[PDB]
């Protein structure tokens, strides 16, 4: 009775994909510095955003992502 | 209260004094020493016997001594 | 009387008893040049007011190391700083300092007390004086 | 292009200093004038808050000294890898694990001490060990002790480099203060970079190494046959048919279909029926979550590129109405004073290590730990002991802390002001309940003790009379005995068979049974819960009034280490935090010897025996636990005497080092009392009238001899007391663990 | 050097040194004159 | 020492037993085992999980002294200053409790003085020591020949 | 919302104004119990004070005493708590005598001899009453 | 509680008043006593 898993299909990525686009709309909102460190090439695609805002919201899309696939896959 | 004598031998280095928490000591001129200034205990029923003015003697022995004696509440140090 | 504003505190469990409206309690006084914050004898920290400071506490000890706070921890020194012992009467009575001037310091007018004339090894023998109400110190 | 910020060459590195002792304090630089000159020298050698007043420099030497505290470490662990590999049985004992007494110590016959290498099984004489080194080597693959001595080898070049890093990074390039400030980037990487990356790595080690080497193993392989660990790793065919998963490769992990990796991470819970050890696929999924766990973890706190949460923001953010100025002023407290750091590490080391203790005997991870019932208990009592005296550092240095760092200015109604401001009502609440505690639980143990002597067991608290039933463990153990039905579905077994449920039993003996609650139970938990409310009002007290109290106003005037105030005021003995953390390592001493003889006694009479074929399982005492242990008397005799038998009749065998450690600690403890009982005016005078004899022959020294301090006094006594104390009770429980089978 | 030299001369240093030395003569005796109750 | 000596002697003698002291009385680990362990056997048998004998007072009474020594070591060990703070505090809480406050005490209760406190110390460790070995000789006597 | 402050506004006073010790009910309860009730003379003082205390002692002796497995177990709970009462009231006579011997004042009428010495005498007839009606409730039959 | 000796009644009563009234009777005399302000 292992709690089942889904094999990669494009279902799982554009799922996680909305969650890295929620991500990065949440973040937008709410981190304090978004432009202090290294940043982007060219900022106007990105918000605003540092290297290390991109890099976390991207982080957390990917955490948030697996998250719910794990928990969509349970049941 | 507690008993503070002060013999002959102070030299009116004025450690005892400052070394008093309770403001029982205190300085009198006198003729026996460099200083010319001895150690005195006017106000002894205020004193509770911490032996600090004891500790604070730079003489051979001590030229000053607290000998206890009966108890009272400012003595006793009690706050209640 | 004394007059004062008593120093900005929000109270504390260590501070007065029963003997202070029972038997008796200390009052200390002093001039702050400026507004600053100060460690409680009782405990805690509390801020004294600009201009007179009047306090109130259970014993000589408490005020005094007060005094030695307010003397040594300031840069601005603290030196006019009054100790009265307070009567449940109503009664004040000034303590220190005695005289205006510090003890630690020889001031002409005051009367040497306790001072004996002897070294402390001519003390007489305890047997010469037994079944007397004295002490080789007191004799 | 980094935050780091060092000095160059501070301070040269020259041989002369070594040459004058006590260079550090002013006080004792120039030269020695009496004997206390000695020992004031030994005693305040590490304390570098004293020596200077400089913040940066305290931490550059804080930060040396504990490179060469990691040496010394390094230099142990290696050591015991090398005694391992060479003077031990390990490869024979891994063959027959069930038959052979591990052992790892072999003493030289010189004046027949060679009567202590004893028979400890398959043609070896040595001295058996109880520290579960064997298990814990097994159980990381270790199968020739060539490996061992590798292990051995690389300790000590590690140790070695912390050395050479502490030289290095003190008279050499030393961080300035900014440097040791960065607390937020400090915590980012040892909660991601040392938890999260060595949870993960040991993992790794345990998936690739660890699995494959114990499942053939326990599946009776022989340990010269088995594949070098190398192997599976460059023969991944050999992985594979031991987990079939493996031939999958790491495409199901970035695909998210981890079900996949179900076949060796599992959610198994309960206990190896081989060996008696935790399953490792358990640990393996287990260490993983925890390095996830951790790494996710360690990017919290914002450190250069303005993403995370700041502390300071977080504690003057978080106040309420009862506090005022609530958790504000904390930050600098903790990032400018390291007493007030050590003290919380320090307690929080302490809980940590007696947690260890406790949750690694209830489910023993390593391999034949609970078949062996001496390591089981060396390894409880060893690390509740070193949770103890940690926890009593932490309510001393947090006593040094508010004596010495604290200042009042910055810390004006916020959380330690109102510390200050209701302490009274805290110890007085807090003495009442220590009472309260002592009365309704040693109280009970009396009234038992009187009515069982004056032939009344009807009116006796025991389960055959006026029952005290801990109902709440009793539910919280049934709770957890459901746990793998429905409330943690995914598991097979329940976390410990402590709780209940079957009997795990290896070779003869139980591995681990359940653990019933009775009137006894309930009686033991509530004196510990006595014992541990005033050892914290001894230390909190200790704390709250180290810088005044009603007695003495200014006792933060005179330091954290006096001895008195004098007699006056009535006597001021023992007013110092000093004296506080002297009185309260005795009752610590007491709590943790109740604990440990507590759980000595209960297991051996109601979890550990032996298990007939027939399935039924004879206990060592026969479980008299429960009828015994309500009585003093029960203690004296049925635990005390009855099994202090294997400890004195220990002479003229292996054993019989146990019973000479024995009597010394019998002794030492004695030796304490002519510390603790008297003073050192005494002393001094006889001290006068030796030296008068030593001048009669012109032979006086010419540093004048002085009898110890007051503090220097009390020291040796408490370490005196607790060194013979706790020797006595080591060497009791060895002897008697090492012969009930 | 002269500060090593001063170091190893030190009271701690000295008293080991002495009480190792002393330790193995005796062990060393033992090992090769073991169970001496009195002179023969 | 005195008294062991005694005692120990003596018990071989009425035994008619003298080779146990003689052989075992050369180091101390016989006289840990073979007089105190060994002779104790009885006595904490005084009274029992299954039962009371005529030795149970005896029992009770080393118990009793085996506490009292141990209570004479809090005086011997711990000082006044401790004691006094905490006295403070248990002041405190009297005063500052309600339904409490119509009773009050005649004399202000403070901490025992040192000399006070040495001298009580001394006394329960005395009491507590001549109870041990009084109970412990009487019921050991009595056991193997009373 | 500072809802802790000094006692009695008195920062110098070693007490602190808190929602147990200075709070509205808790003075309004306080106030209202037979010792601090307003213009109460000492001797029905006494007499409530002692209901109470006299009927709460029936329970202990009763439910766990020697005799708590017989038929003599409330007789027993009973001779008990008089027993206990009647050293209470002399443990209460002594602490009148010995403690009012200096002025007789009146700002308090419970504070004096006479006043002292009606509050025991109320407080052993109170004593008496409440376990004796206690026994009653708690005692089956045997009437 | 009873025995064969010559008038076993005597300890019926002589032990409570050894016990709880003497006892009682000169801890309350002496405790008087000892607060006794009347002189000095
Ligand atoms: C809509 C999306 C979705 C869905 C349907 C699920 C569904 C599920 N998730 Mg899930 N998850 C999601 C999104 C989702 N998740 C996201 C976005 C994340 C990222 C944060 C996670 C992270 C996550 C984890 C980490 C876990 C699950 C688990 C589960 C399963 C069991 C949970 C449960 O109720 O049992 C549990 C029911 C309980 C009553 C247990 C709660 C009691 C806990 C143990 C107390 C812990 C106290 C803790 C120490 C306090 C915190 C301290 C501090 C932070 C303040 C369930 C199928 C669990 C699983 O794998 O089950 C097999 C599991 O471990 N999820
Ligand atoms: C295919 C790439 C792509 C494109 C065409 C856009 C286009 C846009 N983004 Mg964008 N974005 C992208 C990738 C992209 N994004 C990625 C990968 C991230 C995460 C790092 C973001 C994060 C981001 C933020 C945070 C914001 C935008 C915003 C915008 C809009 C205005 C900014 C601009 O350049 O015009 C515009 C519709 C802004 C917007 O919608 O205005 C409110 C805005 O605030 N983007
Ligand atoms: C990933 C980064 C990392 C890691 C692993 C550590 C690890 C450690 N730090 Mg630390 N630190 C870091 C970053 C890190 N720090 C940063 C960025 C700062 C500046 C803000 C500090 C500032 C700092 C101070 C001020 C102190 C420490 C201390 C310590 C040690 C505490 C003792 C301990 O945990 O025992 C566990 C011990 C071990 C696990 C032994 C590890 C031995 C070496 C040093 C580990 C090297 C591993 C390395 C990653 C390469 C291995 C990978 C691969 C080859 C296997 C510990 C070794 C304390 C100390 O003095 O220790 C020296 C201390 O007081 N740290
Ligand atoms: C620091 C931890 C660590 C390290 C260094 C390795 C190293 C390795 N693993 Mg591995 N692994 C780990 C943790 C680790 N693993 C964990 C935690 C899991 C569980 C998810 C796995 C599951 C795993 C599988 C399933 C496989 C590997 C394989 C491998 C090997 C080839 C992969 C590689 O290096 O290129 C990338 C390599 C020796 C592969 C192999 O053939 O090794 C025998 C393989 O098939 N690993
Ligand atoms: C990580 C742990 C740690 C650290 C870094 C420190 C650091 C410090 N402590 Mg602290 N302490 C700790 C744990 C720790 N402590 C614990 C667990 C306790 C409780 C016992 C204490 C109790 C304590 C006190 C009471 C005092 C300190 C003091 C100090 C300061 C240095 C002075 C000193 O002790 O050196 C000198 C060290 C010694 C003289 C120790 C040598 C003698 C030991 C006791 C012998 C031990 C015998 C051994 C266990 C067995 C040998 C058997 C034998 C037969 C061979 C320094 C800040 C002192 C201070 O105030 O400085 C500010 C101080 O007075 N500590
Ligand atoms: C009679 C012949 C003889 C023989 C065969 C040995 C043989 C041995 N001795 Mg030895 N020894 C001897 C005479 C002898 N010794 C004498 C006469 C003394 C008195 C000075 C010592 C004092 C001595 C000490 C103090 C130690 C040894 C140690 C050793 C062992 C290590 C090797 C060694 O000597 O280097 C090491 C030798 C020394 C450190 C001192 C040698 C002093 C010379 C011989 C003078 C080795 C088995 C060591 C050992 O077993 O390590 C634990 C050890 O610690 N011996
Ligand atoms: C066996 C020896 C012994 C005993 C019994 C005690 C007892 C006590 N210690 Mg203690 N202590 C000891 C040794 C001992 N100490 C030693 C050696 C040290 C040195 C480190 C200390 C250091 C120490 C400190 C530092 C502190 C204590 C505290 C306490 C008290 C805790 C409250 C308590 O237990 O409930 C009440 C007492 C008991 C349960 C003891 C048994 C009383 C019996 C069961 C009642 C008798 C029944 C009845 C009254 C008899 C009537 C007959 C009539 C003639 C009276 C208690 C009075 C703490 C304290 O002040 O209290 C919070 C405290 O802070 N002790
Ligand atoms: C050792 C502690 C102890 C013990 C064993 C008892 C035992 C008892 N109490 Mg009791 N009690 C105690 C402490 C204790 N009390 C305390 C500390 C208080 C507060 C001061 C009370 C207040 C109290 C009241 C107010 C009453 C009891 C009553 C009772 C009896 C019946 C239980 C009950 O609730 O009646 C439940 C009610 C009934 C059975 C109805 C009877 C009509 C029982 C003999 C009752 C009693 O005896 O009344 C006859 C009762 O009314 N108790
Ligand atoms: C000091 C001598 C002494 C001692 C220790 C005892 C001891 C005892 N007697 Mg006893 N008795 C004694 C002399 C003594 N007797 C004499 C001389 C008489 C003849 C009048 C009696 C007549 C007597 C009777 C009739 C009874 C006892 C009983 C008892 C037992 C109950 C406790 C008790 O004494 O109270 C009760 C007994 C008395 C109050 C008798 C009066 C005591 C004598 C006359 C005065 C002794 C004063 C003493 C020296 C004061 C010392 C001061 C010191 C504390 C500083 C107890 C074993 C009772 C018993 O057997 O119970 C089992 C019992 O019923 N005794
Ligand atoms: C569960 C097992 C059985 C245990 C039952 C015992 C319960 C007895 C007491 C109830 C707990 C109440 C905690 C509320 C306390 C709480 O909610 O605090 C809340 C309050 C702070 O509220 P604020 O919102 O102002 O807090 C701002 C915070 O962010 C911090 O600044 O703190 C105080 O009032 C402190 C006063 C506590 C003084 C009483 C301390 C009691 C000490 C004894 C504790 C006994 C239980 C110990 C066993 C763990």
């Amino acid at each position: 009775a292992v709690p089942a898993t889904l094999s990669w299909s494009p279902k799982v990525a554009g799922v996680m994909i909305a969650c890295n686009i929620l991500a990065i709309a949440f973040g937008k909102l709410t981190i304090k510095q978004q432009n202090v460190g290294t940043p982007m090439p060219s900022s106007n695609f990105f918000g605003g955003f540092g290297l290390g805002a991109v890099l976390g919201t991207a982080s957390f899309g990917h955490i948030l992502g697996a998250g719910v696939i794990l928990g969509l896959a349970n049941m | 209260s507690h008993s503070v004598k002060i013999y002959d031998t102070c030299i009116g280095c004025t450690q005892c004094v400052r070394a008093c928490p309770l403001d029982v000591l205190e300085m009198v001129p006198w003729d026996g020493c460099k200083a010319a200034q001895i150690a005195s205990s006017p106000r002894t029923e205020d004193c509770v016997g911490c032996k600090r003015c004891e500790t604070a003697c730079p003489t051979d022995f001590l030229s000053i001594r607290v000998y206890l004696g009966a108890e009272t509440t400012r003595s006793m140090g009690l706050a209640y | 009387e004394l007059s004062g504003q008593p120093p900005k505190f929000g109270g504390s469990t260590g501070g007065l008893l029963s003997k202070a409206n029972r038997e008796e309690k200390y009052a200390i006084t002093w001039t702050s040049a400026s507004e600053q914050v100060f460690e409680m004898p009782t405990g805690g920290a509390a801020i004294m007011n600009e201009g007179e400071n009047l306090l109130y506490l259970a014993r000589k000890e408490q005020c005094l190391a007060l005094g030695t706070q307010l003397r040594t921890k300031f840069k601005p020194k603290i030196q006019d700083y009054k100790i009265y012992r307070v009567y449940p009467s109503g009664e004040v009575q000034y303590l220190h300092p005695a005289d205006g001037v510090f003890p630690e310091k020889v001031n002409e007018g005051r009367e040497a007390q306790g001072t004996k004339t002897r070294r402390i090894g001519q003390n007489p023998e305890p047997v010469t004086i037994k079944f007397s109400g004295k002490a080789p110190y007191e004799v | 292009k980094a935050k780091v910020s060092v000095d160059n060459n501070p301070v040269p590195t020259s041989f002369e200093k070594w040459g004058k002792p006590g260079h550090f304090d002013r006080t004792l630089a120039r030269g020695p004038k009496t004997t206390t000159w000695i020992w004031n020298l030994h005693a305040n050698a590490h304390d570098f808050d004293s020596q200077t007043s400089d913040l940066e420099d305290v931490s550059r030497k804080i930060f040396s000294a504990h490179f060469g505290h990691l040496a010394v470490v390094f230099v142990w662990l290696s050591g015991m890898y090398f005694h391992g590999a060479k003077f031990s049985n390990y490869e024979g004992w891994l063959a027959d694990p069930t038959h052979i007494k591990p052992s790892a110590q072999v003493v030289w016959p010189i004046v027949g001490q060679g009567i202590l290498n004893g028979d400890v099984g398959g043609g070896f004489h040595g001295i058996q060990i109880t520290s579960g080194l064997f298990y814990l080597w097994r159980a990381s693959g270790f199968t020739d002790s060539y490996q061992l001595y590798c292990t051995a080898i690389g300790g000590l070049v590690m140790a070695a480099l912390m050395l050479f890093a502490g030289w290095f990074h003190y008279h050499v390039k030393a961080p300035k203060l900014e440097w040791f400030q960065n607390v937020e980037s400090m915590m980012n990487h040892h909660l991601a970079g040392l938890l999260g990356l060595g949870s993960l790595g040991w993992a790794g080690h345990q998936i690739h190494v660890s699995m494959p080497i114990n499942k053939l193993l326990d599946a009776g392989v022989a340990p010269k046959d088995i594949p070098l660990p190398h192997e599976f790793i460059l023969e991944p065919s050999k992985m594979a048919e031991l987990y079939p998963s493996f031939a999958q490769g790491l495409t199901p992990f970035f695909t998210l279909n981890w079900g996949v990796y179900s076949d060796f991470l599992t959610f198994k819970g309960g206990l190896n029926p081989v060996t008696g050890g935790l399953w490792l696929s358990d640990t393996a999924h287990h260490h993983l979550a925890i390095a996830v766990l951790f790494i996710i973890a360690g990017h919290m706190y914002r450190t250069n590129w303005g993403i995370g949460h700041s502390m300071k923001e977080i504690l003057e953010a978080h106040k309420g109405p009862f506090t005022g100025e609530g958790h504000k002023g904390l930050y600098e407290i903790l990032t400018t004073s390291w007493h007030a750091q050590l003290a919380i590490n320090l307690a929080l080391l302490g809980s940590l290590t007696i947690i260890v203790a406790q949750h690694m005997y209830a489910m023993p991870p390593y391999p034949y730990q609970a078949i062996d019932y001496a390591t089981q208990l060396s390894l409880f009592t060893h690390h509740m002991w070193i949770g103890g005296f940690l926890i009593v550092g932490a309510g001393a240095h947090g006593a040094i802390f508010m004596v010495r760092d604290y200042d009042p200015a910055k810390n004006v109604n916020n959380l330690l002001d109102r510390m200050l401001r209701h302490r009274d009502a805290i110890i007085s609440h807090l003495n009442w309940v220590c009472i309260f505690l002592g009365f309704h639980s040693f109280g009970l143990y009396i009234h038992n003790d009187t009515m069982r002597a004056l032939g009344r067991p009807q009116d006796m608290f025991s389960d055959t009379a006026i029952q005290l039933q801990p109902i709440f463990a009793q539910w919280v153990q049934h709770l957890h005995t459901l746990a793998p039905g429905a409330t943690a579905p995914n598991a097979l077994a329940t976390a410990s068979y402590a709780f209940g449920g079957e009997t795990i039993a290896v070779a003869g003996k139980v591995a681990m049974m359940p653990i019933t609650l009775g009137t006894a139970d309930f009686m033991v938990h509530h004196i510990h819960a006595f014992t541990i409310h005033v050892t914290a009002l001894i230390l909190l007290k200790g704390v709250l009034y180290a810088r005044s109290s009603r007695l003495v106003p200014d006792k933060a005037n005179l330091g954290f280490r006096f001895p008195c105030d004098g007699p006056g005021r009535g006597g001021t003995c023992q007013v110092s935090g000093w004296d506080h953390v002297f009185l309260g390592l005795f009752w610590m001493y007491n709590s943790l010897s109740i604990v440990i003889f507590h759980f000595s006694w209960k297991m051996q009479s109601d979890v550990w025996g032996t298990v007939s074929p027939d399935g039924s399982v004879t206990h060592v005492t026969l479980g008299n636990f429960a009828q015994s242990a309500i009585t003093i008397n029960g203690w004296l005799r049925d635990f005390l005497w009855a099994q202090a038998a294997n400890v004195i009749n220990s002479y003229g065998s292996a054993l019989s080092a146990y019973g000479i450690m024995f009597l010394a600690g019998h002794f030492v403890f004695a030796f304490s009392l002519m510390f603790l009982f008297s003073g050192r005016g005494y002393w001094q005078e006889l001290i006068e009238s030796i030296v008068w004899a030593h001048n009669k022959l012109n032979v006086a020294p010419a540093i004048q001899p002085r009898a110890l301090s007051i503090i220097q006094g009390r020291a040796v006594g408490v370490a005196h007391y607790l060194l013979g104390g706790i020797v006595t009770t080591w060497a009791f429980f060895l002897a008697r663990s090492l012969s009930i089978g | 050097m002269d500060g090593l030299k001063s170091f190893l001369s030190t009271a701690p240093v000295m008293i080991m040194a002495l009480l190792t030395f002393t330790a193995g003569i005796l062990i060393e005796f033992n090992r090769f004159y073991p169970d001496l109750l009195f002179h023969p | 020492w005195l008294t062991f000596y005694w005692h120990w002697k003596h018990l071989g003698v009425w035994s008619g037993n003298v080779a146990q002291f003689n052989e075992n009385s050369t180091y101390l680990m016989g006289w840990f085992r073979d007089y105190l362990w060994a002779n104790s056997a009885q006595l904490i048998n005084g009274y029992n999980p299954y039962g009371v004998n005529n030795l149970s007072v005896w029992a009770w009474m080393f118990l009793f002294g085996h506490l009292v020594w141990a209570t004479g070591f809090m005086f011997l060990i711990s000082w006044r200053g401790y004691w006094q703070e905490l006295i403070e505090t248990i002041v405190w809480a009297h005063e500052r409790t309600p339904l409490a406050n119509l009773v009050r005490w005649k004399d202000k209760p403070v901490a025992l003085s040192i000399v006070q406190a040495r001298l009580v110390g001394l006394a329960h460790f005395t009491v507590g020591y001549v109870l041990t070995y009084a109970a412990f000789l009487i019921a050991s006597t009595a056991g193997k020949f009373g | 919302n500072q809802v802790v402050q000094a006692y009695n506004g008195d920062p110098f006073v070693g007490h602190l104004s808190t929602p147990i010790s200075d709070s509205a009910f808790t003075r309004t309860f306080i106030g209202n119990l037979p010792a601090y009730r307003k213009g109460l003379s000492p001797i029905l003082r006494g007499l409530e004070v002692g209901m109470a205390h006299g009927y709460f002692l029936i329970g202990p002796w009763t439910l766990l005493g020697p005799l708590r497995d017989s038929e003599y177990q409330y007789i027993g709970g009973l001779i008990g708590a008089l027993a206990l009462i009647l050293v209470a009231t002399a443990a209460l006579s002594s602490y009148g005598l010995v403690t009012f011997q200096g002025e007789q004042g009146s700002g308090d009428t419970l504070q004096t001899a006479d006043g002292w010495s009606q509050f025991a005498a109320g407080f052993f007839v109170g004593g008496m009453g409440g376990a004796f009606v206690a026994y009653f409730l708690l005692e089956n039959l045997s009437v | 509680m009873d025995g064969s000796y010559a008038a076993s009644y005597l300890p019926w009563i002589l032990i409570p008043m050894v016990g709880w009234l003497f006892p009682a009777v000169t801890m309350g005399l002496l405790f008087i006593h000892i607060e006794s302000e009347g002189e000095g």
